[PDB]
């Protein structure tokens, strides 16, 4: 029997505000302040803004206001301490709902009829209670389904840059991310109305609104709610996937914008900064967000995060992409050079990686040649890039027969294999057959990475 | 009334101000300097004054107005120049009789003596009016006629009395609205906080192109009416000239030209030249100045006022958008707005983040660029407007890796990159066709198929020709051009022709000051047909050197097609172009 | 082929048309649940106002509603905002309030408790008190309306279990 | 194709009637358990706890 | 008549503060200050009797933070007395300043009397109202072919000179001063020296004396020996003098601001002395605003015939445009005249590289009424073909001279005869803009008529 308790706890209305530095509101005479506690700042105008406590002294309680500090005074601002951390009202009815960055619905609908209140921060999932994700998601993208495979329970971001079709690639995966249906929890952190409308239209056309939940924190929305949005989306995803046994496909976008929100909060707190001013605990925060995805023992559900990370200057050495690639289980790399060449999806397969490909692309799950073909394609594409550099620097006639064959392989790999176009829906087996057609350019002697048995069977 | 406690640069920590709100407008000093509160540390309240701080003594009174920095929307804005905090520079000059701007001038943001012809709208006594609804219109000037008077947003109720048709000043009552038993009196103007975007019913996906008038911008990297645009580039690249040409020759109904950190001489040039120019819109020749207002906050003006200038300009653009007009804001330097933000942040003591620009710079830029977009106005009658923000970023050191440039590229949809190599050698517009991109080419397919169906195909062909020629030039510059194929030579020659004649546009020459969309499409057709004819003739067997020797006349005719003045009209210019292709086809068949 | 491509675009509009109607009807059911829920709370407000009318039964109510709020303040002096109807009742029970606060809290009974002259709005507040600090800075809205709002906000899952039974979709917890 | 497309979008009365049963069921459940739920909410509000902070 | 005199007859006693809460770096902190201003100039009297002059920069409650111009060395807490003038720094300005030589802080180093001030004007000044500012559209025949045909300078233009350490920027800037004149019929030069060496200052003085301009120059010499903090106020003094002499005396003024790289180095030193932001390359984040306060004081104004033209002389550290000083200066100013080390090493005078050079006030003041009707087209074609020639020369160096085509060979010939005959010019030879245009037309006549795609065909037919 489910045990839920009726209880009324009065809340103290602290009129004492002693600092509104930046996005942080500092109280003065709080009685027993509670760390990570939701407070309501009743503005003199009348509107209330949620807040979270980030640090407590003996009597002070620094509060970060999610909706911004614009309009906050000291004389007539009263802070009401709710006494508990943020608990989003979760329910199975959230599917089909569009929420704001703070969890308040914006779909012209009623407040969600709560089935339970779950802590936003969650808890670390027991490593002994986890299951290694082995079921391979057969995304329609050939550059992903082959050479960087996605499993149910993986956290595989999309490393992109400004102007690249990361939104289009993620929407394509969402449209066609079946096994070899997926509920979607889409979190928007500071993306523009163009991207939000594209995703909403993308879901409506494909019929995903029957089973999707959106947390749209647009660029017009306050920047501090970009901190709260991914936690809300991921606790909703955790609720669905585990307590409801659904297969959630969490799609975070602008994790770089989330990290910028952290930097804005960290800079206001005057904490000791890391690289590029980012908080020294940004690794821990990003890990807390990312590691909420995976399969769990006993439960028949899973979470498959695809956080759309846009590298600021297309540099993977930036702290945000570096820590994201160190935490997550791979990355999908979108190349500005390939986009300039006109290749869609412009997935640069070399920097891209899928750590679960080794277990998800074996025999039985897919064809017996998946790993060998992927390794051979990787080796020949690297040789092609080296041969292109050699042709650019040294004369073309100096290139060997192998170099010319590898240049041809690069041309047909980028212009026929990677180039897919939207709505194409290449099955894993069809993509493997096309990859073999690519590899049939070389004589069987040159194919070193292919094992002899597979080479005899499939060549 | 508080007191001044500390004055360090453009920030004034004023004590004895318990009760001051955040971003609440104050009056620091005996001269009533305009300032906004940033931090409130107890009774202290740090203020960014929007004027010159020299002469502020410890103990000067600081008044608390009670309202945020509020622009004064209404009739009379259209043909004026403002000081960033919406102070009419003409009124300041007339009142002061000095070429300087005195500290603390409190001239009204809108002329109050001018009487405006008022025509009441469809609303009458008893009709329930909502926020943003049009209850009348005023004749502002010949070009912007019927400057529709909007009920202020968040103001609602039943109309108790409406002013009849006649002549009214701004201070005169125009409407009385009863809400919950409390009457509210409404004038021709109304104030609005610049920080908060003006509400709209529902934004729409922009689909109509913003005809810049420049060939490369209008063809290769188009911009729609209602989309953010970025123009990075070092000094001398052409950002200001591109912005001024867009304001002069755009299809937008109104212009909000915002100069933050720009020279005063650019403002003087605009004020001197815009009345001279005329537009063919509204069925008559009216000066450009009649539909463009200027928010002038030059580089030597107070640092803190650049943000106020940006916000005032974008709010004026939002007002004329809510009027249902197609407006295009032109921020002259978002980089200079960001440098003002960096100066304020450094004087305050916040963490430098990247390069010293404050950590909230990205969020502020994102919000400002999100203010723009095509939208349906808030209230009935239904009308649709748009704000196109085309802001020129100014990277430090001429490198597109600056934090301001990176944030602007992340948030905007159109990126018109400028290369200083082409900025020199007089190759304006110095657009870098390799790094520049426009994400509205997909949505603009509807307009292109409706009006010029071959425009996207021709643009794609020209883009791929330019890319092939870039690769060919890269390989040739290190390995010479003694091994190129005939097709490669054709590509190189045609792309050099495109760069020399089509892509480059002399905006200060009569023939190339404004190349309209039809002329640009016809010239793209001419150049692409020239390239195709050369390729076909050479593939037939003709040597490229002999073909060029025989068709130098056709090449000169194609390259001189820019000199066709668009003032002759679409019919005359297109008639000459049709003969140009026919002659070129004949001169490629006779030669072959 | 051209006709087939045109039909595909029209078909994709049919899915959006069906989805929009399906979502609109789906939110109609959800809005019916909230409207039905609002009847639960609106009926509760009527009885909460009814209980305040019963003078005898409201005497122990305001015993707890004041001492419970004072024990959270833990301040030796307090200011009580209450309806003009309850001022005499509070003046009568002040000694009991002091004794109960001094008994429940380990500290001595509060030195001075004073009823604020400014009374609560009759229409909004139907009962209870809003105690405050000695400086009228830290206040606790312990009115019956505020208590019911807090309960309606933080007791929804049990109301769901009572009214609509358990969740069929849910399998764990 | 255009004729078939028009008929698809006109279909809304069936969807409206489909939910009409759900509204009736919700109203019936509310009318049945209003007494119990309101009474327990009243018990919770009327019966407080004079609990001092643990610290 | 003039009512500003009556305000002069008012004695105002000034407080003499013996309280010094402490001195650190170039900043001296005062305590118990009675109502401090924010830029008031104060006179610190050291124990040795020498009087430094400082100005407050931050004023908390009863506390003031003064930075002294002559450095804080020798300041003692017990004996220094600070006198609060109560007003910001105010140079005494009079029309008799024309012909005098002052110091970095405005003190007359001319061995003459103190200037009989006609009015005291704040050195910081005030921004000119953009409505009250006229667009400068009157060309200046600087004599130099490069600066008169390709980088034409308007009356109110603030076009600087970019050069490296050893380049002859002073020689070119002196040539402009002695040859500055309108194309269609004397300038009152105002010279400011910031950190220049004694040889440069003496060269400028002797050149002005030789050309006779010294009767119309008010030199503000602040040599390298002078204190490094008053390099900040020296250009402010020069621009206040120029603003007076133009907008209140109706004189067309040349303002020469030499070693603006040294001025910006002093600015960076002042910024790094405090805990200010480092911007780029260590320069303050407000360096753009300070350089704007300097440069933007030029231009013409409505109703006043006076005009100020600024020719700041910079010193690029590594001859790089990407350096913050030249970058911000080109961002603020209305062009630049780039002096080329490559051309200097080749042997060309003036070694002006026209490709990095720019004149934004050329569009206006170049036309069919101010200059010849072919000026703009000729200049555009000259830039196009000179850049094509430079690219052809690079390709010649890379793949030999034989691989070049006919167009590249013509470009090489044009570049040779352009750098050798057109850019090259005697130090004392001035060329009329029409003669320079004729030489440019000869250089274009090297090319065939067809290849000139930047010349409008009417102009090409009329002038070829
Ligand atoms: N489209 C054009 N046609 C002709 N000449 C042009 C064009 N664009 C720029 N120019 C020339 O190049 C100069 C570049 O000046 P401009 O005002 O465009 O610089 P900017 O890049 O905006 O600089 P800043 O960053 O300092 O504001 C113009 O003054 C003009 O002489
Ligand atoms: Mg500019």
């Amino acid at each position: 029997a489910v045990e839920q308790g009726f209880n009324v706890k009065p809340r103290l209305n602290y009129n004492t505000v002693s600092g509104v530095n930046g996005p942080l509101v500092i109280l003065e005479k709080v009685k027993f302040p509670r760390y990570n506690e939701i407070v309501n700042l009743t503005l003199p105008d009348g509107t209330v803004r949620q807040g979270q406590v980030l640090e407590i002294r003996g009597d002070r309680a620094i509060v970060q206001v999610f909706e911004g500090t614009s309009g906050i005074d000291v004389k007539k601002t009263t802070v009401e301490f709710t006494g508990e951390s943020l608990r989003i009202p979760v329910s199975e009815d959230m599917l089909g709902r569009i929420f704001d960055g703070s969890g308040r619905p914006i779909d012209n609908g009623p407040k969600v009829f709560a089935e339970d209140y779950l802590d936003i921060n969650g808890s670390p999932i027991n490593p002994y209670a986890r299951i290694y994700p082995e079921e391979m998601i057969s995304t329609g993208v050939s550059a992903i389904d082959t050479m960087n495979s996605i499993a149910r329970g993986q956290k595989i971001p999309i490393f992109s840059a400004s102007g690249l079709p990361h939104n289009e690639i993620a929407a394509q995966i969402c449209r066609q991310a079946g096994l070899v249906n997926f509920s979607i929890v889409f979190a928007a952190m500071g993306v523009n109305l163009e991207t939000a409308r594209f995703f909403k239209q993308d879901f409506e056309e494909n019929g995903s609104l029957e089973r999707t939940s959106l947390f749209l924190n647009l660029a017009n929305d306050p920047t501090i709610e970009r901190i709260i949005t991914p936690r809300l989306a991921l606790t909703t995803a955790e609720y669905l996937a585990y307590q409801t046994e659904r297969h959630v496909l969490t799609i975070l976008t602008d994790m770089s914008s989330y990290a910028d929100a952290l930097r804005e909060v960290s800079a206001a707190r005057e904490e000791v900064p890391g690289r590029r001013g980012y908080p020294g605990y940004m690794y821990t925060d990003l890990s807390t967000i990312y590691e909420r995805a995976g399969r769990v023992e006993g439960r028949n559900g899973s979470i498959t995060q695809i956080p759309i990370l846009t590298m600021p200057n297309d540099d993977i050495t930036h702290p945000i992409p570096d820590l994201t690639g160190y935490i997550t289980e791979g990355q999908i790399f979108v190349d500005r050079q390939l986009h300039n060449k006109g290749i869609y999806p412009p997935i640069n397969v070399l920097p891209s990686l899928s750590r679960l490909m080794k277990s998800a692309i074996g025999e039985g799950m897919t064809r017996k040649d998946h790993g060998d073909v992927s390794n051979q394609l990787y080796a020949k594409y690297a040789i092609g890039k080296d041969a292109a550099a050699m042709k650019a620097v040294v004369g073309e006639e100096a290139l060997s027969i192998e170099d010319k064959l590898s240049l041809e392989f690069l041309e047909k790999f980028e212009k026929t294999f990677i180039t897919q176009g939207a709505y194409e829906d290449r099955t894993v087996f069809e993509s493997l057959d096309q990859a073999w057609s690519l590899l049939r350019i070389y004589p069987k002697e040159m194919l070193n990475r292919i094992s002899p048995k597979i080479l005899d069977e499939f060549y | 009334y508080g007191a001044i406690y500390s004055v360090s640069g453009p920030v004034v920590i004023a004590e004895n101000m318990i009760g001051c709100a955040m971003y609440e407008l104050v009056k620091v000093g005996h001269d009533n300097l305009v300032g906004e509160v940033i931090r409130i540390d107890g009774d202290k309240a740090t203020i960014q004054v929007y004027e010159e701080t020299a002469g502020l003594t410890v103990g000067d009174p600081v008044l608390r107005t009670g309202k945020p920095l509020s622009v004064e929307l209404g009739p009379g804005l259209m043909e004026t120049i403002y000081d960033g905090i919406q102070r009419p520079l003409k009124a300041i000059k007339e009142e002061s009789q000095s070429i300087y701007i005195p500290r603390g001038i409190d001239t009204p943001a809108l002329d109050r003596t001018i009487k405006w012809q008022f025509t009441p709208g469809k609303f009458q006594v008893g009709d329930h009016i909502s926020g943003g609804d049009i209850y009348g219109s005023v004749f502002e000037n010949s070009l912007i006629s019927s400057h529709k008077i909007l009920l202020p947003p968040r103001s609602r109720g039943t109309i108790t009395w409406i002013a009849p048709a006649g002549e009214y000043t701004l201070d005169e009552k125009i409407l009385e609205v009863e809400f919950d038993g409390k009457k509210s009196d409404f004038t021709l103007y109304h104030t609005w906080p610049v920080r908060v975007p003006r509400p709209v019913t529902e934004k729409l996906s922009a689909d109509y192109p913003l005809l810049t008038g420049q060939r490369v911008l209008d063809a290769l990297f188009p911009c729609v009416q209602g989309g953010t645009t970025c123009i990075p580039g070092a000094f001398g690249c052409g950002k200001t000239v591109i912005s001024q040409s867009l304001s002069k020759y755009s299809n937008s109904d109104a212009i909000i030209y915002v100069g933050c950190g720009e020279r005063g001489n650019e403002m003087a040039e605009v004020l001197m030249e815009f009345p001279e120019l005329y537009t063919e819109m509204s069925g008559t020749k009216e000066p450009i100045m009649k539909r463009t207002t200027l928010v002038a906050n030059t580089s030597n003006m107070p640092v803190a006022a650049r943000e106020a200038s940006i916000y005032t300009g974008i709010t004026l653009a939002e007002y004329f958008r809510d009027q249902g007009k197609n407006v295009s804001m032109i921020a002259d330097s978002s980089s200079r707005w960001a440098e003002a933000l960096r100066e304020i942040s450094g004087r305050l003591g916040e963490m430098p983040a990247d390069q010293g620009f404050p950590a909230y710079l990205g969020a502020k830029l994102a919000s400002f660029y999100e203010r723009a977009g095509k939208a349906v106005a808030l209230g009935s009658p239904d009308r649709t407007g748009s704000v196109s923000i085309v802001a020129a970023v100014s990277p430090a050191g001429g490198d597109f890796s600056d934090p301001v440039t990176t944030a602007t590229l992340g948030i905007t949809q159109v990126f018109w990159g400028l290369d200083k190599k082409l900025a020199q050698r007089k190759h304006f517009p110095s657009i870098n066709t390799s790094v520049s991109y426009s994400k509205y080419t997909n949505v603009l397919n509807k307009f292109y198929d409706s009006n010029y169906p071959e425009f996207p195909v021709l643009r794609d062909r020209m883009k791929e020709i330019l890319s092939n020629a870039e690769e060919l030039e890269q390989v040739v510059q290190l390995v010479g051009k003694s091994a190129l194929s005939d097709s490669d030579k054709i590509t190189l020659d045609v792309a050099t022709l495109i760069k020399e004649d089509f892509l480059q546009q002399n905006g200060y020459s009569t023939y190339d000051a404004f190349c309209p969309i039809w002329k640009t499409f016809d010239m793209m057709r001419a150049f692409i047909s020239y390239h195709d004819e050369a390729q076909k003739a050479v593939a037939n067997g003709a040597n490229w050197s002999k073909l060029a020797d025989s068709t130098g006349d056709v090449k000169h005719a194609v390259s001189s097609s820019k000199f066709f003045e668009p003032s002759r009209g679409e019919k005359e210019v297109h008639g000459e172009f049709e003969k140009l292709l026919s002659t070129m086809q004949e001169r490629f068949a006779e030669s072959t | 082929g051209n006709f087939k491509s045109k039909l595909k675009k029209a078909m994709l509009s049919q899915q959006i048309t069906k989805s929009t109607i399906a979502n609109k009807m789906r939110l109609k059911v959800l809005s019916a649940r909230e409207q039905s829920l609002d009847g639960i709370f609106e009926e509760t407000k009527e009885k909460l106002s009814g209980i305040a009318n019963n003078r005898d039964e409201y005497k122990p109510i305001l015993q707890s509603l004041i001492v419970e709020a004072l024990l959270k303040l833990l301040e030796p002096k307090a200011i009580v905002k209450a309806l003009e109807r309850d001022v005499d009742l509070i003046e009568s029970m002040k000694d009991d309030i002091m004794r109960e606060y001094g008994e429940k809290a380990q500290r001595a009974p509060l030195e001075e408790i004073v009823i604020s002259n400014d009374y609560l709005n009759k229409d909004l507040v139907s009962g209870g008190v809003v105690v405050s600090n000695a400086s009228d800075k830290i206040e606790i809205n312990n009115t019956l309306e505020e208590r019911l709002k807090l309960l309606s906000e933080e007791a929804l899952p049990a109301i769901r279990l009572e009214l609509y039974g358990p969740s069929k979709t849910r399998k764990f917890f | 194709e255009q004729k078939n497309a028009g008929g698809v979008g006109e279909l809304e009365k069936k969807a409206e009637a489909g939910v009409q049963g759900e509204l009736a069921e919700i109203k019936k459940i509310a009318e049945k358990k209003k007494d119990d739920v309101v009474k327990i909410l009243i018990e919770t509000v009327i019966k407080p706890s004079a609990e001092v902070h643990i610290n």
